[PDB]
């Protein structure tokens, strides 16, 4: 909207108390850019806990979707923020959700040799069969990147 | 781990401004841009106007012309990200396209920081179109391929080089290869650290604005950089 840009700029910005004030005030909490980004895609991105808690709260669709396919998961997991994959996963994101390249958040978390994400990623049901479309598994590409520890837990 | 004096200008969202000077088999035009980009998602949201009238080439041939400093770039790939790292005074960006069975276009560009705003300032030179072809008669689609492409060193002319083949589509089903070769130099004087080579992967979008009388393109963009 208005509001929501609002509250997309905050949310980028980690302004956290902002972020209350707007939600409190009654702001879109769904709101979303020109990407199909929200500000829970923003708040997983910079890793702001807090944020992401305070947004799902208040209704955050966990499994939202940018155009090029991005849930707030595969952000997380690409940049390697733990406690926010934790609970993006305790409140429904989907694990095994594909981008465009059909990289799930298993791929990107290898990809980035995020060890303690893709135990969590596993534990949840992350499929360590699925290829993308270069025809590559998680465990192919931690082979490709050398990763022992990665191959070990993906094999 | 690594965050160069370049680096700390993209934690946030940056504003951009495009302006290009154009000249094809003789066509003058012009195209300004605006928007910004988040090189923490990896994303870019513009929109170009010809401010002369009306486009003489396809929007899709420009794309490439018309800011790799957007790209996301892994934690351990950080000290790999040399556009970033010649801001804020930028890098020269030189092109030539060549059209397959068609004319050429040649680039030169500056990219650097104007008070808080990135600025790409553009001059291209289009010569020897065929006014049959695809270019001046604009049957390539109104879309973009995702490409990946090979950011390599150059060590003797203290920059980096890329030669990648765009596939444009034809109305008809057929494709318009263009064959970019690209080279990057600092405007800097100081040391620098060339990069290792490594890939960065683009996915694009071009739309419409409803409410635009004039010649435009809203252009999206997705990139990150991946290969070390
Ligand atoms: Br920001």
């Amino acid at each position: 909207s208005d509001l929501g840009k609002k509250l997309l700029e905050a949310a980028r910005a980690g302004q956290d108390d902002e972020v209350r004030i707007l939600m409190a005030n009654g702001a879109d909490v769904n709101a979303n850019d020109v990407h199909g980004s929200t500000p829970l895609h923003l708040a997983a991105l910079i890793g702001h806990l807090e944020i992401v808690e305070v947004l799902l709260k208040y209704g955050a669709d966990v499994n939202a979707t940018d155009i090029w396919g991005n849930t707030p998961l595969h952000l997380a997991a690409r940049d390697g923020h733990l406690e926010i994959v934790e609970v993006l996963l305790k409140y429904g994101a989907d694990v095994n959700a594909d981008d465009t390249w059909g990289s799930t958040p298993l791929h990107l978390a290898a990809m980035d040799g995020h060890l303690e994400i893709v135990e969590v990623l596993l534990k949840y049901g992350a499929d360590v069969n699925a290829q993308d479309k270069f025809g590559k598994t998680a465990f192919d590409i931690s082979i490709d990147n050398g990763n022992e520890d990665l191959a070990e837990i993906l094999q | 781990s690594m965050v160069s004096k370049g680096e700390e200008l993209f934690t946030g969202v940056v504003p951009i401004l495009v302006e290009l000077d154009g000249d094809v088999n003789g066509h003058k035009f012009s195209v300004s841009g605006e928007g910004e980009g988040d090189a923490t998602y990896g994303k870019l949201t513009l929109k170009f106007i010809c401010t002369t009238g009306k486009l003489p080439v396809p929007w899709p041939t420009l794309v490439t012309t018309l800011v790799q400093c957007f790209s996301r770039y892994p934690d351990h790939m950080k000290q790999h990200d040399f556009f970033k790292s010649a801001m804020p005074e930028g890098y020269v960006q030189e092109r030539t396209i060549f059209f397959k069975d068609d004319g050429n276009y040649k680039t030169r560009a500056e990219v650097k920081f104007e008070g808080d705003t990135l600025v790409n300032r553009i001059e291209l030179k289009g010569i020897d179109f065929k006014e049959d072809g695809n270019i001046l008669g604009h049957k390539l689609e109104y879309n973009y391929n995702s490409h990946n492409v090979y950011i390599m060193a150059d060590k003797q002319k203290n920059g980096i080089k890329v030669n990648f083949k765009i596939r444009h589509n034809i109305e008809d089903g057929s494709v318009q290869l263009a064959d970019h070769y690209q080279q990057n130099t600092p405007i800097g004087d100081g040391p620098v650290l060339l990069p290792d080579n490594h890939y960065l992967s683009t996915q694009s979008a071009l739309s419409k604005d409803p409410n635009e009388k004039r010649d435009h393109m809203v252009l999206l963009e997705f990139v990150t950089a991946a290969g070390i």
